[PDB]
């Protein structure tokens, strides 16, 4: 499922700005 | 009317940003409680005023770090723009003062927390819980896009959650007041426009955009574009090509494929119509305007409350120390905080 794609992600946590 | 309105608020925040504030407090006023949260900016601690008793979330830059990150020009917008803003949705800058190695900004705190990590924990909104934290994004788009500003950094994480279940947005380390285009690279990678991630000069259209991401990752609990790393992000984004989930509701997908839209004769928030393509929008016909400005609509969700200076609602940051040299850094380059 999308939802378990994004789970198992690096990238469900805060989100920084980028440099 | 709208017109009537802004042109007022214009005339408040001309007088502001033509005459900033500069100095209004000291690090010896406030006691230091807590970290709520960190970054490249530096970071927010929870702090106390002694002389009121009023809790506060102090944002504290180190001045050679901002340099190193060429984010000198950056950081005196966004104390320049929030000495001077006044809009219910944004978080109010209190104080704000340097010392010989830090630059302070004393921010209302909410202990409400993040709307970040209610979204994360809680899975998703429904389409109302979610369009009632849209409605209060557009309201803030219309207020900041007529002083000229752009905001460049809509996200889950900036948005904090006050003790009436209401919006208030917070961080403008990218928050530029321009007339023409800019072309900087700046915000976070699942919020970037195309034309951001392509290189060309831009404008307020790109917050348009960054609003089609934050109404689809709260509906949808994750967000349109996302990938393990920031390059796979932007293959996406620029691919033309977007998925929506099969709860999303028929007015919700038109209204997102108006605002994820990657032609900006076609965007909506950049048309003739301006931000009333938006307003005006099917999937916001039972969105009262003047109520959610006037925060007489019931939210769908309120914090939970254990005082002002609770902090359950952020998580844990290793505590460092707030190290004041002997000596003046950087005081040519800040000379303005
Ligand atoms: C820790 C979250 N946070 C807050 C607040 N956290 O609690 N009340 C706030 N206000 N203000 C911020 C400004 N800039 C940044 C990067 C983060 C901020």
């Amino acid at each position: 499922t999308t939802y378990a794609d994004f789970i198992a992600s690096g990238r469900t946590g805060r989100r920084n700005a980028i440099h | 009317s709208v017109k009537e309105f802004l042109a007022k608020a214009k005339e408040d925040f001309l007088k502001k940003w033509e005459n900033p504030a500069q100095n209004t407090a000291h690090l010896d006023q406030f006691e230091r409680i807590k970290t709520l949260g960190t970054g490249s900016y530096g970071r927010v601690m929870l702090v106390k005023h002694m002389e009121t008793g009023n809790h506060y979330a102090m944002k504290i830059l180190d001045k050679q770090k901002v340099v190193k990150l060429k984010q000198i020009e950056h950081t005196l917008n966004e104390k320049r723009i929030l000495q001077a803003v006044n809009f219910p949705f944004l978080v109010k800058l209190e104080f704000s003062f340097k010392d010989n190695s830090n630059l302070y900004m004393v921010l209302e705190y909410l202990p409400g927390g993040e709307m970040f990590s209610h979204l994360r924990r809680i899975g998703r909104f429904s389409e109302p819980h979610a369009r009632f934290y849209a409605a209060q994004i557009v309201l803030t788009f219309e207020y900041l896009h007529s002083l000229d500003l752009i905001y460049r950094d809509l996200k889950p994480e900036n948005l904090m959650i006050d003790q009436q279940g209401y919006i208030k947005v917070t961080d403008f380390g990218f928050a530029k007041r321009v007339k023409g285009r800019t072309w900087t690279l700046c915000g976070t990678p699942e919020y970037l426009a195309p034309e951001i991630i392509l290189s060309k000069g831009y404008n307020k259209a790109v917050d348009w955009w960054a609003l089609g991401v934050l109404i689809y990752e709260m509906a949808a609990g994750y967000p349109p574009f996302f990938a393990d790393q920031p390059i796979q992000i932007y293959e996406k984004i620029v691919s033309g090509k977007v998925r929506f989930p099969s709860h999303f509701s028929s007015d919700l997908k038109d209204l997102l494929r108006n605002l994820l839209q990657v032609d900006l004769t076609k965007r909506f928030g950049n048309l003739k119509n301006g931000v009333n393509d938006i307003k005006n929008h099917k999937w916001f016909a039972t969105t009262d305007w003047i109520a959610i400005y006037q925060r007489k609509v019931e939210a769908p969700f309120i914090p939970k409350f254990k005082g002002p200076g609770d902090t359950s609602n952020f998580d844990d940051y290793e505590e460092e120390e707030i190290r004041v040299s002997i000596n003046e850094k950087c005081g040519k380059e800040f000379s303005e905080f």
